[PDB]
């Protein structure tokens, strides 16, 4: 690329707009494309900046099981080993992998482990050696960390829940959703409140996936948030990753949320998975997050981008008037009352001991 | 209970002055403390507080009155409960019921008009302190201010 | 005392018929807004008091204090409508107090064609509300500085003129969260208008509130009316911006108009805020949907006045703990109920 | 004033910096002064800027005793009656007293009294006749609204004060002093705590005072204010104005008092008299206050006078470097108890309702 | 347990002659600050481990722990210095038991581990001449370009803290001179960032709450941090915080870990020294000074949940995880000498 150039540009963009720092570069094509990339990862990558409503978790899977298929296919050249050239090859899928949309943290985790599994095999494996116990630490890795941790959760989690509560989510997450279905089916009486947002409506999908199951849901968007939080009990999150403080990093509107049901004294739920913990740790929502474009706004209606002529159509070419849309915010502690992990029911502000419980096991 | 009598002789039986106060008029008597002390009947793993009816009702106080608050515990009464809010416990009886008043007819130390041994067991005898309200708690491990290690040492229990 | 008590039905469309007019218009929310209804709910009096009968004057009030308890409700939502009703029987009733003692100035010891000064006296309510954005607009430079970063909600055009006056002048960014989903349209239309002000606006949606508040200085709102508490019935989404505020410390303001304010109390809530057509939330086409849930999209919030830090009226800045006297200086307590 | 493009230069000084609106232009200086200006209004000029310690009182006093002698000493242009013109004549006194020190509160509100006066004047009356007659107005004022205020005030203060109290002031107030010195006068047993601040330790003076009259007095600057307030029980604030809002608008460092006695449950008590009310209202410290030149905390040490330099001597020609001291702060009314005002004990809330009071039923 | 009811002191001057002179200079004050005490406290138990007569591990423990319990009761305020024992003492149980079990391979003396010790202590020694390095990093993850920061009373952490992120990064700060104690230093610091092409703005110590409005974060840089997470800051450093949680504007903190103590504040009251009131009043009011109480706190202490974040020579962490560390870098008996 353009190299020092357009790594000039970032750290000159911090100026004026307290978004100046946040990267909105992207690429939604497969134009001028390198040839260092395996097709697999591609479609990945293509799934990534197209998807809209995916990969809460879904993504470290769908990345793990894509990387094997890399390392699979992959060999080493004759003059150096293994170990001496894979990573360089994963960095220049990752680099790629990311101009199509930032890493998630559950994600970046990932990479930061199996980088770490690369620099310690032994070298006296040979290549079939050496992949084949990968796949297994991936797939222990995905089997461990990942669909055990949400069964135990959902379990957890399920466990908290009494007849009659009235529970509230927040645009479809993925393990909420999976103990709510999992709710009904041990017979719990309940019913559960559906809160969703602009612009792209993930909720809606979770009322579909409920209704299917015949669950007695109320939907109202997160203006009308002071009105239906009288008749809630419960509050349950799905969040993105949870910060070294007990801070909830989840999408827009996660904090409302919390804040209201803590003023209407409600309680605040976390269900979280523990890789997806971070030792990162940040104060307000703007340091560290992530840009959905501001032309989605302009759909005035209710649906995607579809005969909606907004009369912001134009503020690409409008001075002084910029649209935008972050899609995560930060939750400080004192409104999340708890975490449910794997780990069990925990406190929030208990997080970074957990991590510290990870490099024990890993020397 | 009623165990503050029994408190009170104790103390005062080992020379210390006494003043014994009715629950109802505890806050009336935060701006003349400086240190607020009281023990400890069970503890769950966010930190909080079991202990007879009215522990919570004065930790509040301690809040608003800015005066500090600490509770005695020793490490085998810690436990694997977590309760959501502050009433989310097992409890056995029913509690807090009312009446059906159907249409019929039944019929300043006022120190005889007090409620029935039958009334009064429809109040509940604990009460639950959030962790946040608990500056210190002082345990036979030591001292345990942070509420996070209180689950730290409470994982170190449970094997 | 309503008035179908006092005169019937037909009776009152011959003799008063733009007020039986007024009441079809007022619940088809053919007329809605509190401005819009004030300054109808204005001149149908004055046609009423330029085509009544009357001899004395209690029985006047009876009149006018029994319509309107009709004329409040038809949908007493719309406060706008009582609030010039209460203000008006206390402009007679200090007109006819006023005239019975320019009587005993040299008396030694009628009642009736006093309207023109009524009607002169209603009329001059109507020039004051054509005035309201006017006279408040000024008190923005008090507040306002350049490079200071605001946000509001929705589409109050009496917040709007409230900043681009400032705009003029000095320069500085806001922060339109969209009142969605029914302030959605005028919200982006405020926003267009307020780029070409000069000034730095950005539109953020109607979640990213509590994102952005950590740099956010003051908060400016525009409510849709004002309780006899202080409490603010306001459109939809605002108690968001509130609590988000609140939480961050940041100085609630509210830019009102004087005649929103009405002494109703706020006994209870689920009898206030309404509820517009769900289509405005969910596609009607998602037909699996609509039978298998729940569906409500209200358009008024209610904030409590605990939270707000400052008012702007056309008299000028008052703290929430001031507003009874404007009350008693502009209504009286016999007409709080109707 | 070559102009008032140099107030278009005002319109200018509002850019980045939080104080570029906040005017710094004095004239400390009689050079070039000119002709039509009363020489006891010169001696008052000179009287601003250099004193310290100079009661807010005492000015709108010493100013009206003064603005007598104007008049006294005026002739209007025969031909052209009094009424007419003597405003012109003040208003170009206050010209130039501003451009010494900004007015104070407790002075502005005076001028928009007299200016009133003036213009109801009865016109069918003289000179020798008019003169003398708001030369009355003027003194009644001096008689009614700060003296005899004064007068009740103290008497309502020390009321409220119990015997073995601990009392906190802070940089001498003139009426706070007046009231303390009438405690002790009735034999009430109690003791003073006296904190002071940076620059011109304003609270050394009190403390001279107070001793003066034989009073348990501490004397602690004001980094400290953690350590002391457990030994207060009582705070004593007088201010410079009081908001619509409620708020309390004295020296710099009122605000800290009032929040340390609060999270430290100790009552404050604001001792202000009615005629420094204002309509307005500051939701910020900082968008209408009053500067003193950076050059006077150069001086490191316990004197002012005294020629101790520092290491901060030219930072008027280092760039990204600036001194300032803000005279006044606003302090929220949630933090005030009671406001001791003329018309008796009143919650800060209420004063705005007492401007009323002569607003209405008055003109 | 003091020494003296273990060693004469006459044989504490002989044997260690060093400690003596050190517990001199440190009631005297000859030795001042937290990273001043540490540095010498470890280089007189240096020669001491240098110059010892012992045998077993246990008795070495009881002589550590003893003059420790003696040099603490020196100034014991300044706790850098216990922070150091007990990291010792633990230094050595540990080496002790990870060495008990290297000769338990199959024989189911026991001393001489004085090198490895010394070898373990320059190990201390070389991490503290580093902390500033390790602390001044984590800025960039922070502190952005036009944000507005607060700081009170040059605190060096702080100071190279900043200075970092103003290399490449540019933005404006409010300095309040820590008035009366920290004024010199203060202004120095003001200044020497000024040249760092920073936005500097010196205040009086009380304009706190006036800008506090516009204020993006606070720092701070304590002298010392309690076992319940308190903060034992020096002079004035109250005000900024309670300005702050009044203000919702985040508190953060930017110290190495040796300033940590497990000591549990009891009574404050027997924390925060007094200094002398000529840095507030000088001897020439005879009248006041005579007349009057006058008083100067050297110290300021803060609560711990008016903090938001701890920058340390190991990472960012909140305040609860706090303990976790000292069990990491100390040993419970250790915490009373």
């Amino acid at each position: 690329t353009d190299a020092n150039l357009q790594e000039k540009k970032i750290f000159e963009e911090k100026q004026v707009s307290i978004f100046s720092h946040l990267d909105w570069r992207r690429r939604r094509t497969t134009e001028n494309i390198p040839k260092d990339i395996h097709p697999a990862v591609i479609r990945l990558g293509l799934k990534l900046a197209n998807y809209k409503i995916f990969g809460s978790n879904q993504r470290c899977i769908d990345l793990l099981k894509t990387f094997k298929i890399v390392i699979q296919d992959y060999q080493t050249p004759y003059g150096t080993t293994l170990s001496r050239h894979l990573t360089t090859h994963i960095n220049s899928q990752i680099a790629y992998l990311v101009s199509t949309r930032p890493l998630s943290i559950s994600m970046g985790n990932a990479i930061r482990f199996l980088k770490l599994e690369i620099s310690v095999l032994d070298i006296d494996l040979t290549d079939d050696e050496g992949k084949e116990l990968l796949l297994e630490k991936i797939d222990s890795y995905i089997r461990d960390r990942i669909i055990i941790a949400g069964q135990v959760i959902v379990q957890a989690a399920t466990e908290k829940i009494q007849d009659g509560d009235v529970i509230l989510t927040y645009l479809h997450s993925s393990t909420v959703n999976d103990v709510l279905i999992h709710a009904k089916n041990v017979g719990k009486k309940f019913r559960v409140v559906v809160v969703d947002s602009r612009p792209e409506f993930e909720g809606r999908v979770c009322l579909k996936l409920l209704t299917e199951h015949g669950i007695e849901c109320t939907y109202v968007m997160i203006s009308a948030l002071s009105y239906i939080m009288q008749e809630v009990t419960k509050i349950f999150l799905g969040g993105h990753a949870m910060l070294s403080n007990g801070a909830l990093y989840s999408r827009a509107g996660t904090s409302l949320i919390s804040l209201l049901g803590h003023e209407s004294n409600v309680p605040v739920i976390a269900c979280c998975e523990s890789y997806k913990f971070t030792e990162r740790i940040q104060l307000d929502s703007l340091v560290y997050n992530e840009l959905a474009p501001g032309d989605q706004l302009v759909n005035m209606g209710v649906d995607d981008f579809e005969e909606k002529p907004g009369v912001l159509a134009n503020w690409k070419s409008v001075k002084n008037l910029k649209l935008l849309s972050l899609k995560y915010d930060v939750t400080p502690p004192r409104l999340i009352t708890v975490c449910v992990c794997e780990m069990g029911l925990l406190p929030s502000t208990s997080v970074p001991a957990i991590i510290n419980e990870f490099k024990q096991v890993y020397a | 209970s009623g165990s503050g009598c029994l408190m009170t002789r104790t103390l005062k039986n080992a020379c210390i002055p006494t003043c014994m106060v009715l629950d109802s008029a505890v806050s009336f008597t935060m701006n003349r403390v400086d240190l607020v002390l009281v023990g400890a009947e069970g503890v769950v793993e966010n930190g909080g507080l079991i202990n007879q009816i009215g522990t919570f009702q004065l930790a509040v106080f301690a809040k608003h009155a800015h005066k500090p608050f600490y509770a005695v515990a020793e490490s085998h009464k810690f436990v694997r409960m977590f309760p959501l809010s502050q009433y989310d416990i097992p409890f056995s009886r029913p509690i807090l019921e009312f009446d059906d008043p159907s249409p019929e007819t039944v019929h300043a130390i006022h120190n005889e008009l007090i409620m029935n041994e039958e009334q009064i067991r429809n109040n509940p005898t604990l009460d639950v302190t959030p962790p946040e309200f608990v500056s210190g708690l002082i345990t036979d491990l030591g001292i345990i201010d942070s509420k996070s290690g209180v689950s730290e040492e409470l994982i170190k229990l449970y094997l | 005392g309503p008035i179908s008590e006092f005169m019937s039905t037909i009776n009152v469309e011959h003799t008063y018929p733009a007020v039986s007019s007024l009441i079809a218009d007022l619940k088809s929310r053919k007329v809605q807004g509190p401005f819009a209804v004030a300054v109808e709910t204005a001149l149908v009096m004055r046609q009423v008091i330029s085509q009544t009968r009357w001899s004395t004057v209690d029985q006047l009030i009876d009149t006018v204090r029994a319509v309107g308890s009709t004329l409040v409700k038809a949908q007493p939502t719309e406060f706008s409508c009582g609030n010039i009703i209460r203000r008006i029987l206390r402009l007679i009733r200090e007109e006819y107090q006023e005239l019975l003692k320019t009587a005993d100035e040299n008396e030694k010891l009628g009642g009736m064609d006093m309207r023109a000064v009524i009607i002169s006296g209603i009329q001059d309510v109507i020039d004051e509300l054509d005035k309201i954005n006017t006279d408040i607009e000024v008190q923005s430079m008090d507040h306002l500085h350049s490079n200071e970063i605001i946000l509001t909600q929705g589409c109050s055009k009496t917040v709007e003129a409230f900043l681009r006056f400032a705009a003029k002048k000095r320069k500085f960014s806001v922060i339109v969260a969209e009142g969605f989903p029914n302030n959605q349209k005028g919200s982006h239309a405020m926003a267009k208008r307020l780029a070409q002000a000069g000034i730095d606006t950005t539109v953020i949606s109607d979640a990213t509130i509590f994102a952005i508040m950590s740099r956010v200085n003051k908060v400016i709102l525009g409510t849709h009316a004002i309780l006899g508490n202080g409490g603010l019935v306001t459109y939809s989404g605002a108690q968001l911006v509130a609590q988000a505020a609140r939480h961050h410390a940041t100085p609630v303001v509210v830019c009102s108009g004087i005649y929103k304010l009405s002494p109703v109390y706020p006994y209870d809530l689920e009898s206030i805020i309404q509820l517009s057509s769900p289509d405005k939330i969910m596609s009607f086409n998602e037909g699996d949907l609509i039978s298998r849930a729940e569906i409500l999209n209200p358009y008024y919030d209610y904030i409590p006045p605990d939270l707000v830090d400052l008012f702007i009226t056309n008299l000028g800045g008052y703290p929430p703990s001031y507003l009874y006297r404007i009350m008693n200086d502009t209504y009286d307590a016999s007409d709080t109920i109707l």
